[PDB]
């Protein structure tokens, strides 16, 4: 059975994280026209706030927002951990990195 | 300079931590079964007739 040699190159300080997105309303038919912007909290002194992040995705018609804090932050980001594996098919080596999962949702204000 | 959607993942790995089963010995009871009530040895009659 096909197998890969596992390596956690991972994050140098653990400060580095990749970014996974999941859309609450399904799959994006055209992810190529989306612009994602990652926002971080300016407060680096508060351990609670220093890991707060917002991911915004803008389309022509709607905006999506995901956050890793508050109601929008969901349980899967903690109870479980997410990683990204980059497999080199030639070497059979899989490099594994920490990942952060954002659940994306639509933007409207009264 | 922004973030763009990349190629779809080709596979998923789900990790869980699991221990294994031991041999079946099925040691039902310390002193097992319903041990039967029984005769005290010898006993002897504790009663006699008159005469």
């Amino acid at each position: 059975l096909p197998s890969a040699r596992w390596q956690y190159c991972g994050a140098p300080d653990g400060s580095q994280r990749a970014v996974l997105v999941q859309f609450s309303n399904g799959k994006l038919q055209s992810p190529g026209n989306m612009r994602f912007t990652l926002y971080e909290n300016k407060d680096s002194t508060n351990p609670r706030k220093r890991n707060q992040r917002i991911l915004a995705a803008e389309t022509d018609r709607l905006s999506y927002v995901g956050n890793n804090f508050g109601t929008g932050a969901l349980k899967c980001n903690t109870l479980c951990r997410h990683f990204v594996g980059i497999l080199n098919k030639t070497s059979g080596q899989m490099e594994v990195y920490d990942a952060e999962l954002f659940n994306m949702q639509p933007l409207f204000s009264d | 300079g922004g973030l763009t959607c990349a190629s779809a993942p080709q596979g998923t790995l789900r990790i869980l931590e699991g221990p294994q089963q031991s041999l079946s010995g099925s040691p039902l009871q310390p002193i097992p079964a319903s041990p039967p009530p029984q005769i005290p040895p010898g006993l002897r009659p504790r009663f006699c007739a008159f005469g």
